[PDB]
């Protein structure tokens, strides 16, 4: 069987720098919304 | 200096090009 | 009245406010202090019958 | 998008393997038995929009069973898989494709028959997820703006073969409309924006969601990072946050309005430039679901969802 | 004269000259437009608009409060209205319509809907659909027969038929035509722009003939038992043969209507037969 991903939050570690301050602010950036899900800890940010 | 032309504008509620 | 009844807003809708004589008189005053009354859209003998 | 074509590459290879297994079934009697798994795996799928809840967990077994080896009533004679390993290989390419055309030409009619099949794909490609991985190779190839990827238009190939890559269905004498097209291509991501939300009840299943709802954030997301075509994507994008956009708001209560208050700042002007007066009616209807949704902070449930009273009647 | 006009506009009475419930469905009016009596004694009106991208209805006898549906077409029909059917099957509006580029929609309005307060609507209301390639052979004229079967007529002078299976796919059922074998003579081309002579009228009669007219005014008559062609009259053999002009029919048009087993039809002699 294919490989696919399962999580529904990712992890704040495993997270890039440039991702991690997307999730962070108030307003996104067109063309660099993270692929990856957020994390637990963003979820009200 | 004001002057009304509601002729010609830009449609506020819908997209450029 | 909805909220005071148990019924649903419409999908985003921010749930006693003024009767609507209350905030007509809120938008006149905050004109009237902006352009202090001397100004010709305060013409009286139209606007208070109005 | 290197990572997703590649992932995209592996389901769409990984398929064509599928096609090399059972070249054994492409004799009088042969040819019967081909015939009766094709039937016996198709006309369930085909029945699942116009059954009652109460009697929909029949065809659910119906094709848990003839799936995992016991037999079904196909007919008046029963068929069965057993010990047949090409006929195991054989239903679960025609299930998951059949799976797709009823939201090729049955949710593409009728928006709201897409939750009543994605609970049963849902649930099946949790019990099988090799018949799960088949789902997604044919609605990649169907649907191309699924996986996300825009195709682009290559020299050194004919321009029909583009068309089809493009989803366009074509029969060999000329390519199919736009308009009937545009159809086609709702109908199967609303499926799909279906399965990603919805979770077979019964079985008591202790594990995850087989392609959970992570994999509709990212669909967003990776769309809306690309340049837009000029009239699939403002609709697909609608039909897709129509669906799903629900069940994607609960999930990411903050990070769900930030990407919907900023379409309306810097992708909606984009697509106004791409697109002539002529066709804005996708972009048209994508605002005035949001301008409701935006002043409303909801989004209204997909109409024809299922509830606890489909269930029982 | 024994009859007098009398002009209704529905909204005369009200001020706002539109309906407040207009609902829009869309699918993914001034230029045709007819009434049908319907199983609850109701008419229903519709209009087919200037570009054949919009098909409206409305409720006879309550404009105003009842609803007036506007449904969106993705593109025009092939031939206007003539190109597009309204039959009321079992409780529903079913409308059929063969589109510019060659699909064929179905449309499924339930009654209900027509005459209910709802601005939704549930379930496949909408069907695409490429029974056959209509870009080599374009068709102009579309005739319902029956729930499941209705013919096709074509411009070049060819008839399809449409079979319909379960509920919602349909099948070509060709008919046996020899009338192109014409083409051997040096009076008439396969290839030529001219030289059709496309039907432009047609009658259901006693649910198995189908009554054709033709551009040049013949009377063929088609056997749906055999799927055979069984008569051809020529309509103008018969009055003063004019040598100088017979127009033939250049349009689709409304040139015969029957009751029981009477016919008359339309023919061009000054425009006066």
């Amino acid at each position: 069987i294919i490989a696919t991903d399962n999580v529904l939050f990712t992890p704040r570690d495993k997270l890039t720098v440039e991702e991690l301050e997307q999730f962070q602010s108030k307003k996104f950036t067109l063309g660099k919304i993270p692929l990856k899900p957020p994390p637990l800890e963003l979820l009200n940010v | 200096k004001l002057v009304i032309n509601k002729d010609m504008r830009t449609d506020l509620f819908s997209p450029p090009n | 009245e909805i909220v005071q009844d148990l019924p649903d807003l419409p999908i985003a809708v921010i749930a006693e406010p003024p009767l609507p004589y209350v905030y007509v008189s809120q938008q006149i005053q905050l004109i009237a202090h902006r352009t202090s009354l001397d100004s010709l859209i305060f013409p009286v003998n139209s606007l208070l019958p109005v | 998008q290197d990572i997703t074509m590649q992932w995209y590459q592996q389901l769409q290879d990984a398929s064509m393997q599928c096609v090399l297994t059972f070249e054994g079934l492409t004799d009088s009697q042969a040819k019967k038995i081909k015939m009766d798994l094709q039937k016996a795996a198709t006309i369930p799928v085909s029945q699942i929009s116009t059954i009652a809840g109460s009697k929909l967990k029949e065809i659910f077994d119906k094709i848990h069973s003839l799936l995992s080896g016991k037999p079904v009533q196909s007919g008046g004679r029963s068929v069965s898989v057993t010990l047949n390993p090409q006929g195991l290989d054989f239903v679960q390419y025609k299930l998951a494709e059949k799976f797709v055309k009823q939201g090729e030409e049955e949710v593409a009619s009728h928006h709201e028959a897409a939750f009543p099949i994605a609970v049963v794909a849902s649930g099946i490609w949790e019990l099988h997820p090799r018949v799960g991985d088949l789902i997604l190779a044919h609605l990649h190839k169907k649907c191309p703006y699924s996986v996300p990827f825009y195709p682009t238009f290559k020299e050194g190939m004919a321009l029909e073969d583009y068309q089809r890559m493009l989803g366009y269905q074509v029969k060999d004498s000329k390519v199919e409309q736009q308009d009937n097209f545009l159809k086609r291509m709702s109908g199967m991501i609303r499926l799909y924006a279906a399965i990603i939300q919805l979770r077979w009840p019964y079985g008591n299943r202790q594990e995850i969601h087989p392609h959970g709802l992570n994999h509709g954030w990212r669909w967003l997301a990776q769309i809306l990072n690309m340049e837009p075509l000029s009239d699939v994507t403002a609709t697909l994008l609608f039909d897709f946050l129509e669906v799903c956009g629900n069940a994607l708001m609960k999930q990411y209560q903050v990070q769900f309005w930030k990407m919907l208050i900023l379409i309306k700042e810097d992708y909606f002007p984009r697509i106004e430039a791409i697109t002539s007066s002529g066709q804005m009616g996708s972009f048209i209807r994508l605002k005035q679901f949001l301008e409701k949704c935006l002043q409303h902070k909801d989004i209204p449930v997909p109409k024809g969802f299922l509830t606890s009273s489909f269930w029982r009647s | 004269a024994c009859l007098s006009r009398i002009d209704a506009n529905l909204l005369q009475y009200y001020e706002k000259p539109e309906p407040n419930n207009t609902v829009d469905l869309y699918v993914s009016g001034s230029e045709y437009s007819n009434c049908l009596l319907l199983s609850n004694s109701e008419y229903i009106c519709y209009h087919f608009s200037s570009r054949s991208t919009l098909l409206t209805f409305y409720p006879l006898s309550d404009a105003y409060h009842g609803k007036t549906i506007n449904i969106h077409l993705p593109n025009a029909s092939m031939n206007q209205r003539y190109t597009l059917t309204i039959q009321e099957v079992e409780q529903q509006l079913l409308v059929n319509v063969i589109l510019k580029d060659g699909s064929f929609l179905t449309l499924q309005l339930p009654l209900s809907f027509l005459f209910s307060s709802a601005n939704t609507l549930n379930g496949e209301w909408f069907h695409l659909q490429n029974p056959y390639d209509f870009t080599v052979r374009v068709p102009h004229f579309l005739f319902y027969v029956s729930p499941q079967f209705s013919v096709v007529f074509l411009e070049d002078g060819g008839l399809l038929g449409l079979k319909k299976v379960d509920g919602v796919h349909y099948e070509p059922l060709l008919f046996n035509d020899n009338s192109y074998l014409k083409s051997l003579t040096r009076f008439f081309s396969r290839s030529s722009k001219s030289d059709y002579d496309s039907v432009i009228s047609c009658k259901l009669f006693h649910e198995r003939y189908l009554i054709v007219l033709t551009q040049n005014c013949h009377l063929k008559i088609w056997d749906l038992t055999s799927f055979t062609l069984i008569q051809d009259y020529d309509m103008v053999s018969q009055s003063d043969s004019d040598p100088s002009h017979f127009r033939k029919v250049e349009a689709v048009g409304e040139y015969l209507s029957l009751y029981n087993n009477t016919l008359v039809t339309l023919l061009p002699l000054e425009n006066g037969l």
